[PDB]
């Protein structure tokens, strides 16, 4: 009847958060980690590239099937054309948070210590050129997944449940 | 109406009960159920002649369970049968 | 935090399994049966999945019995293991 | 809103809105330059004030024109 | 009895007796001399 | 002696004592209120000796009609007599209401004179009734009170002989207390006296009892 | 272990303390020297818990005011009994159940009143009542002004009973701290004697007097010639006669061939044809099951006599590897503090109250209630208001526990202990979900706002654009409309009309109950119930959770439970107090249930309410119009405010006047509490000292010194006035509109 599930912190009662099963799985611990944001040695370049081309895919969908133009002959395109304009927008957000919150002399601010106590290089995301350069690939990868989505959706005909 | 199933049925359902209760087969004022369902004893103030410990409450409590019991297993019978 | 939270034992799904195959297939034309037919009965699944069922169908009822009563079986077999060897009773 | 209910009240639920953020896989990554607060207590009836006038002059502004234009007499 | 006394003297108890004697005279008297608009002396 | 536990507080000293109190109802550690342990006894007393007047007197008319003593017109069940005017009724005298007027004021002296002894027990032979309180001063028990009127043949002169006529009329009162019941019951249930309910249980004993008179 | 104790004469009666007003509190008792000392007076009178600090003399006064509230409501019901049988046209209307307008008060001739006595009918004038007392007396059997005059008489003399209880169990004989203690002998004593016992006698009432009565009356035989209650139990031939198998006596019964008495004890749904209510026969036999239940029930705690489960054990059995010690410590906290249990038990009571309201719109179980719109309105509305007042209350009352009777000793690693260790979670995950079910509800009502002032109607979210339709209630409904013949065979009809399955019941040429299609708008309404719900939840939660501690006031549990504030610094901490989470909780409340029952009245008006005539075309009050107007807040404005408002302020000159009165007197109180609730107390201090200067200088100032309300009193004041003025404004509109117009 002593055991337990629930645990504090890294084994810390006095830093604020619990340690789940939701917060730690292997299972939720493996995909967390293996996404492109944790990938802390890879060039902030390539894993901006991968995150543009997921959420510039997944955008075209909704601007599409829900629209002004859903009804008429060119809903592909003007789908198309407004999930590209939110990725614009949403690159110069990126671009001006970079601006906002790195200058080009600090090192780093990502935390440099493992759970386990392991000392390694700190992210070179949250530093200027970092940011930048992860911006740069967000906006390449963002419209190259738009254009993908539009052109397996109405460029070749692949029919689709709803499409 | 003496011989009749659902007067059978009722005496054997009172009676089942009643020899569950005097004999340690279910639980009773002076015999509790634990978590496990073990029959642990339990001492009560409640003095009887019976000597295995059975009291007048145990007798209305098996006699109450029984009528029940039997009152179900009659009604049961009947819409099925 | 214990990598196996979840103590791992891995058999509750066999004896869950069991333990509501054999209710739920006793009575007559009621149980495992309706979902097993429905499960069956498709409709034109001759190359996918055929319109889902309208809402006046017996599926929806059976099928929502058969896995809460399942779901029911599984959860009370893990607590009866794991929880008669850490002691509670 | 701003009128009647006052800051203690927000800013406790501001202080568990940060505490949320700090512990979110994927939002880590992106944090705050001014620290999120409530709105000061003379600010809070000035933006009350605010809302209430504007709504004020909006209504009665659309009820005027458009009860004596459908008309025009 | 001296306590009762005090007790009918506190204010809500006084204010509760003087207020329905005022509505009571107030109401007798519309009854009796009702629709006064204007005083004819 | 009998019956539960002996409950530590019926020692045996009360007349009728064996311990007795499944619920116990006499426990003396919180005993305000009516519950107290000197009220329950006087009563249980109270109760069983009108139950005993109760039970003779609603079996006594329907026997002595069935010998003849009396007027067949008066031969009438308890409960036809005017109890309950909606099942029987009699024409006496005066109307049932001031009969129960009168009865409520004879009664009213008779009752608040015994509470006032009981709640102070020296009185009732102190002012000046008509002539009478010289009698009507209870001797100590506030259930026993005697003298030349209560106890006017002189029994029980003796602490033994009187102990045993105490327990003699709890007893009889007990008894009484339970046919009174029984008359209640047995009324609602077969519509007739309690005598014949008595000769008709005698005539056919097995097709005669409660389980056959389940339809009324 | 299980036993009487009590305390002769422990406080002794005298009308000494009727002249000290402060005397219960150690504070108040010196008197007065400022204004405020009467509002703490009125404030403090039965907080009986911050006087003394023994839990004995709690409990006593406890017991003693539960008596009193006892003889009121006894007094209360005597009173409408009496009003009925004296000033009513109760008999005209047992004539005429269909024509005759319910009435039974009567105002006096003195300054114009008399247009208020309207013609109800039946040679009567008088005000047109609402409470639904003239059905459930019919539905009883009375039939005459002498039954309801000996059951005034008899509820008085239950009034002096309560009253003299309540003096002697506080003067005289009261129980030791010992007796309250007894949960298991509650319990069982309650369970099973005051809801089983009184079940079964009710159940006897209804078998023994109100079926051959009611049947009559259905029959067509005049009330004048109807034999008298008593008649049909000394004359069980006539019972007989009407249903045959009483002439078996109690043998079936016994013998368990209980199938015999199925001709008044009956399973069967739907409503009465004749009257629109439920068959009193299924009525008896649920009656008497509930009997049945609840005794069986009643038998399951262990007292004097062995057997029986106890509550401590079975509290600390359940627990297990998520939760630390689970249950455990939860049977002291509820065995020695009042303010938990009134938190349970406010919290279980208004819910079931709104069940109760839901309940008894769907299924009206007296006979000419369904065809009594205004009845059906009243009764729904009275009882979903109170309701969310009793789980407001709860909310409150808990968090005055938390505050004061919370022991951290006690508590270390039970279940409430970690509740409190993982709030900020709990209020986070909360304060999403309240935005997101705002933003997806009230967003789609403004885009639809939106496309209909934009001249596209084919953009919408309605049932001829864009549809969001409720599958999961409308598979509920199917299902439910089925049971008589797959999943509960023994029923002859499904439990309600309302389902999508059945017919429609007419009775006098107007609708009783009919389907109730659920389209988008149902969609719309009832996640607008869920964000307000959710909404009101985190607000009292909030409250309730952050009372004795937080990030900004390390040390709340000591400022108390009611507070202003802890002053103007770290950036100003203005109601960070239980109690003003209490306060806003008791807005949200209020917005919820008006969004609840302008629901009901619009929907009820718009798809079940109507008018049938030959051929059985049913025409409805305002002609469906709820599917198409209601996506719109323009919709809710044009027509039902604005159309449904033309009753209550064109009443004035007739018999409804006073609906108007009060309809303007209302708005003009809830406008007069927003003077309390937008101002501080340092400006009416200050006018106050200029006032006193005046006032002293013709020598009249006075020898208590005028004070500004307290900012916890200026709050209470405001929030009352409000809620005052809000629902009686709802209740007059209501009301005229429903009488007007039913
Ligand atoms: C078959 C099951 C059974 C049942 C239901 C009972 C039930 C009872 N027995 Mg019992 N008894 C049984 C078997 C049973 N006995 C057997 C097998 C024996 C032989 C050893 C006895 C020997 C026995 C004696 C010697 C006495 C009882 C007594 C009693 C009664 C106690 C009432 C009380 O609280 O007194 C208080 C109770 C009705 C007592 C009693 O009062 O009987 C009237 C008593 O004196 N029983
Ligand atoms: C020989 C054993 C036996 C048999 C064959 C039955 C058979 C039946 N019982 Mg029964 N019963 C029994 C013993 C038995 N009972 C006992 C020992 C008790 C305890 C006293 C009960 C208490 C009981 C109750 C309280 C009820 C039944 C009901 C029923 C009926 C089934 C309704 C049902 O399940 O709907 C399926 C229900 C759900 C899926 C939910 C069925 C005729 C029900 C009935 O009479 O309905 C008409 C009912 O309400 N039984
Ligand atoms: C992996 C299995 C699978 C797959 C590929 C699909 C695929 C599909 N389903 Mg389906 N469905 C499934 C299992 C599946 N379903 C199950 C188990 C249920 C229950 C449903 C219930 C269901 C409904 C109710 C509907 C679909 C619909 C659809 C279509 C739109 C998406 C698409 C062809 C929709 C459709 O096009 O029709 C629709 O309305 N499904
Ligand atoms: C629905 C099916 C079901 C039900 C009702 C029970 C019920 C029970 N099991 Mg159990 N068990 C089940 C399936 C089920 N089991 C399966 C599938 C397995 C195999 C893994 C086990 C293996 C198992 C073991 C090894 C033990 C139990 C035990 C128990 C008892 C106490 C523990 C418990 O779970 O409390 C059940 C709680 C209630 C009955 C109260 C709920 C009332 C609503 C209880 C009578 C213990 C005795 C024990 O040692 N069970
Ligand atoms: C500033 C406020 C104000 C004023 C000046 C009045 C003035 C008046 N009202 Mg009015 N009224 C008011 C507010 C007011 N009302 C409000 C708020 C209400 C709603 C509650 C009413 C409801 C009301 C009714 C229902 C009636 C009046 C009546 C009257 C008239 C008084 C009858 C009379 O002479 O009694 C005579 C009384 C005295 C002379 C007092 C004598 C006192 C001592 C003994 C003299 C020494 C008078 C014109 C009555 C009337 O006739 O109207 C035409 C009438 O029936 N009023
Ligand atoms: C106590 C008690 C009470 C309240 C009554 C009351 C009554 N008795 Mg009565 N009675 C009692 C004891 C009591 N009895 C006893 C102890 C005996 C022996 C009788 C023998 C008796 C007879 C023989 C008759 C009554 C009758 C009556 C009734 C009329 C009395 C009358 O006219 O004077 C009245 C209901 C008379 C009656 O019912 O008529 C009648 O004839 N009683
Ligand atoms: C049966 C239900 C019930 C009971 C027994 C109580 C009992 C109590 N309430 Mg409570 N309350 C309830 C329902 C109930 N409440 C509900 C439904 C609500 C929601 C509105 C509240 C909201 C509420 C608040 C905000 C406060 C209380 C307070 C109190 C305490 C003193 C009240 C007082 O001084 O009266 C005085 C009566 C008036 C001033 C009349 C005004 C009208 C007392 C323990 C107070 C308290 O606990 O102080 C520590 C307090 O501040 N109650
Ligand atoms: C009808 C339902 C019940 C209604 C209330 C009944 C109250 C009965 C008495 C209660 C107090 C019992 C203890 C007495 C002792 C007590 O209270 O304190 C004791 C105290 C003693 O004062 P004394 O000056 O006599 O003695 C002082 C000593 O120091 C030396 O003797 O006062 C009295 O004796 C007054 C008793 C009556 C006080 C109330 C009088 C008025 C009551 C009725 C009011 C309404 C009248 C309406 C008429 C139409
Ligand atoms: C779903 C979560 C679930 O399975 O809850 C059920 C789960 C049951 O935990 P245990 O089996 O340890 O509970 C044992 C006893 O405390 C039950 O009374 O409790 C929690 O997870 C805590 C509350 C989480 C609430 C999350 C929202
Ligand atoms: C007073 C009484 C009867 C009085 C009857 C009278 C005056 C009758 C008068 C008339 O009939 C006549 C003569 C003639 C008629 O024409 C008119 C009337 C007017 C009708 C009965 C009392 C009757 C009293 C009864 C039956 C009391 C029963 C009590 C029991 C069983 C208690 C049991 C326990 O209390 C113990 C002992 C111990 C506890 O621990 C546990 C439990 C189990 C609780
Ligand atoms: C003395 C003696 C003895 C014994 C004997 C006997 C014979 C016994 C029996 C006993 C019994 C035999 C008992 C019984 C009881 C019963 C009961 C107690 C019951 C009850 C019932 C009920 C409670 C029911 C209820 C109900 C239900 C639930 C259903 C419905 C209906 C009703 C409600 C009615 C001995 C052996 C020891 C020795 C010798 C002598």
């Amino acid at each position: 009847e002593k055991y337990q599930v629930i645990e504090p912190l890294n084994g810390d009662p006095f830093i604020g958060g619990f340690e789940t099963p939701v917060t730690s799985s292997p299972l939720i611990a493996w995909y967390l980690s293996n996404l492109p944001a944790y990938r802390t040695a890879v060039a902030p370049l390539l894993r901006g590239v991968e995150i543009g081309l997921a959420h510039g895919y997944l955008l075209v969908g909704p601007f599409v099937l829900t629209g002004p133009l859903r009804n008429s002959a060119v809903r592909g395109e003007a789908g198309s054309l407004a999930a590209a304009g939110l990725v614009t927008i949403l690159t110069m957000c990126l671009t001006i948070y970079g601006i906002a919150s790195f200058k080009e002399g600090e090192p780093s601010k990502a935390p440099s210590l493992t759970l386990t106590g392991r000392q390694k290089d700190a992210d070179k995301l949250q530093t200027a050129e970092g940011w930048a350069s992860f911006t740069g690939g967000w906006f390449f990868g963002g419209l190259s997944g738009v254009a993908w989505a539009y052109i397996l959706l109405y460029v070749l005909n692949l029919p689709y449940p709803v499409k | 109406y003496i011989g009749s199933s659902t007067n059978l049925i009722m005496v054997a359902s009172t009676t089942l009960m009643l020899f569950a209760g005097r004999f340690g087969l279910a639980p009773s004022a002076n015999r509790k159920s634990t978590a496990g369902l073990k029959l642990v004893d339990r001492d009560s103030g409640l003095q009887t002649g019976d000597p295995a410990g059975f009291t007048a409450t145990d007798t209305l409590a098996c006699g109450a369970l029984g009528h029940v019991i039997g009152v179900g297993i009659v009604l049961g019978l009947k819409a099925t049968a | 935090f214990n990598r196996d939270w979840l103590r791992k034992d891995l058999s509750v799904i066999g004896f869950g399994l069991i333990g509501w195959l054999a209710p739920s297939s006793l009575p007559v034309i009621n149980g495992n049966s309706l979902t097993g037919l429905f499960l069956g009965s498709i409709g034109p699944e001759l190359a996918h999945f055929p319109t889902g069922p309208a809402l006046t169908s017996p599926f929806w009822l059976w099928m929502v019995t058969w896995h809460v009563g399942l779901f029911i079986v599984l959860t009370l077999g893990q607590i009866g293991f794991k929880g008669r060897q850490d002691g509670y009773w | 809103m701003f009128l009647i209910s006052w800051r203690g009240y927000w800013q406790e639920l501001i202080e568990t809105l940060a505490w949320a953020h700090e512990r979110t896989p994927l939002a880590n990554l992106v944090r705050w330059k001014d620290k999120p607060v409530a709105l000061s207590i003379v600010q809070a009836r000035l933006v009350g004030l605010a809302h209430f006038s504007v709504g004020y002059i909006f209504t009665y502004a659309a009820f005027l024109i458009a009860s004596t234009s459908g008309k025009f007499g | 009895m001296q306590d009762v006394k005090t007790y009918l003297s506190t204010a809500p108890v006084l204010a509760t007796l003087w207020f329905g004697f005022l509505a009571g005279l107030l109401i007798e008297i519309n009854r009796f001399f009702p629709d006064a608009l204007v005083l004819p002396l | 002696f009998a019956s539960k536990q002996s409950l530590s507080y019926l020692d045996g000293t009360l007349p009728g004592d064996y311990g007795f109190d499944p619920l116990g109802l006499m426990d003396p550690e919180g005993a305000g209120g009516f519950i107290d342990p000197q009220w329950l006894p006087y009563a249980e007393i109270i109760n069983g000796r009108f139950a005993m007047l109760g039970a003779a007197g609603a079996i006594a008319p329907e026997v002595l009609g069935r010998i003849g003593l009396i007027p067949q017109e008066t031969a009438i069940p308890w409960f036809q007599s005017g109890v309950i005017p909606p099942v029987g009724n009699y024409s006496y005298w005066a109307d049932p209401y001031t009969l129960f007027v009168l009865e409520m004021a004879l009664m009213g002296f008779a009752e608040h004179r015994r509470a006032q002894d009981y709640y102070k027990p020296g009185s009732m032979g102190k002012q000046y009734f008509l002539g009478l309180e010289k009698f009507l001063g209870g001797s100590g028990n506030p259930a026993y009170p005697g003298g030349p009127i209560f106890n006017f043949l002189g029994f029980g002169k003796n602490e033994k002989e009187l102990q045993e006529l105490k327990v003699k009329e709890v007893k009889n009162g007990r008894l009484a207390m339970m046919a009174v019941l029984g008359y209640f019951t047995q009324a609602i249930f077969t519509g007739v006296g309690p005598f014949q309910n008595l000769l008709d249980h005698l005539a056919d004993p097995v097709h005669n009892n409660v389980l056959t008179n389940l339809k009324i | 272990e299980v036993k009487i104790m009590v305390e002769k004469d422990p406080v002794k009666t005298s009308f000494e303390k009727w002249a000290k007003p402060g005397h219960f509190s150690r504070t108040l008792a010196k008197g007065p020297n400022t204004t405020t000392w009467i509002w703490n007076l009125h404030a403090d009178a039965h907080d009986f818990d911050s006087h003394t600090n023994d839990l004995e003399e709690i409990s006593r006064k406890v017991f003693s005011a539960h008596f009193g509230q006892l003889a009121v409501i006894f007094i209360w019901l005597s009173g409408m009994y009496f009003h009925g049988a004296r000033f009513s046209n109760y008999e005209a209307w047992l004539s005429d159940p269909t024509h005759i307008k319910p009435s039974a008060q009567v105002v006096w001739p003195i300054v114009g009143q008399k247009i208020l006595n309207g013609d109800v009918g039946g040679g009567f004038q008088g005000i047109q009542i609402t409470s639904g007392f003239f059905q459930l007396w019919r539905a009883s059997g009375i039939t005459s002004e002498l039954q309801l005059y000996t059951t005034a008489i008899g509820g008085l003399i239950f009034a002096a009973l309560m009253l003299f209880a309540g003096w002697f169990h506080y003067h005289k004989a009261a129980p030791k701290l010992a007796w309250f203690q007894n949960v298991e002998s509650m319990l069982n004593h309650h369970l099973a004697g005051l809801l089983g016992l009184g079940s079964l006698a009710w159940a006897g009432h209804q078998v023994h007097v109100s079926l051959p009565i009611n049947r009559l009356l259905d029959a067509g035989v005049d009330p004048k010639e109807i034999p008298l209650p008593h008649e049909f139990i000394l004359n069980r031939d006539l019972l007989a006669q009407l249903y045959p198998s009483f002439s078996k006596g109690l043998t079936p019964f016994f013998t368990l061939n209980w199938s015999e008495y199925s001709d008044f004890l009956t399973f069967r749904g739907g409503l009465n044809p004749v009257t629109g209510g439920l068959w009193l026969t299924d009525t008896a036999h649920h009656h008497l099951a509930i009997a049945v239940l609840f005794l069986v029930a009643g038998h399951m705690y262990r007292t004097n006599f062995g057997i029986g489960h106890s509550m401590k054990e079975i509290l600390e059995a359940h627990k297990g590897p998520f939760t630390g010690e689970g249950h455990k410590g939860l049977y002291e906290i509820l065995t020695t503090s009042w303010h938990a249990q009134l938190a349970i038990n406010l919290a279980m009571l208004g819910s079931l109250t709104i069940i109760v309201a839901h309940h008894m719109y769907a299924m009206p179980p007296y006979p000419y209630l369904a065809t009594d719109y205004a009845t059906q309105l009243s009764l729904f509305t009275h009882h979903m208001w109170i309701g969310g007042f009793l789980v407001v209350g709860a909310a409150a009352h808990a968090a005055i526990f938390m505050v004061r009777d919370y022991d951290p000793t006690t508590q270390y690693n039970n279940l409430l202990d970690r509740v409190l260790r993982h709030r900020d979670a709990i209020i986070s995950h909360l304060n999403w979900v309240c935005i997101f079910l705002g933003f997806h509800s009230f967003g789609l009502y403004i885009h639809n706002d939106t496309m209909s002032a934009l001249g596209r109607p084919q953009d919408m979210f309605s049932d001829t654009a864009i549809q969001l339709q409720p599958v999961f209630a409308q598979w509920i409904q199917n299902t439910h409309a089925l049971a008589p013949s797959l999943t509960a065979p023994n029923a002859t009809a499904s439990t309600s009309l309302t389902w999508g399955g059945g017919d429609l019941v007419a009775v006098g040429g107007k609708v009783a109950l009919l389907p109730i299609p659920l389209g988008t708008a149902d969609f719309l309404v009832h996640h607008i119930h869920a964000f307000t719900i959710h909404v009101t939840v985190l607000i009292l939660l909030k409250g309730v959770l952050f009372a004795r501690s937080s990030r900004l006031i390390p040390d709340k549990a000591n400022l108390g439970f009611r507070f202003p504030c802890d002053g103007p610094g770290r950036g100003g901490t203005c109601q960070v107090s239980a109690w003003d989470h209490v306060f806003l909780g008791l807005f949200w409340m209020y917005n919820a249930i008006s969004v609840v029952i302008f629901h009901f009245s619009w929907k009820m008006q718009s798809d079940v309410w109507g008018s049938i005539s030959d051929q059985g075309v049913v025409t409805h009050i305002t002609g469906g119009n709820f599917a198409q107007s209601s996506i719109t807040i323009n919709g809710w404005l044009r027509d039902f405010l604005w159309a449904q408002a033309s009753q209550v302020i064109q009443s004035y000159g007739s018999s409804l006047s006073a609906y108007g009165l009060l309809f303007l007197g209302a708005h003009f109180v809830w406008a007069f509490s927003l003077m309390f609730l937008f101002s501080g107390r340092g400006y009416w201090q200050e006018l106050i000292e200029s006032i006193v200067w005046a006032h002293n200088k013709l020598k009249v100032a006075p020898a208590i010194q005028p004070r500004a309300l307290s900012i916890v009193q200026g709050r209470a004041v405001g929030v009352a006035h409000y809620l005052l003025g809000g629902i009686a404004t709802t209740w007059a509109f209501f009301l005229a509109r429903i009488i007007s117009v039913g």
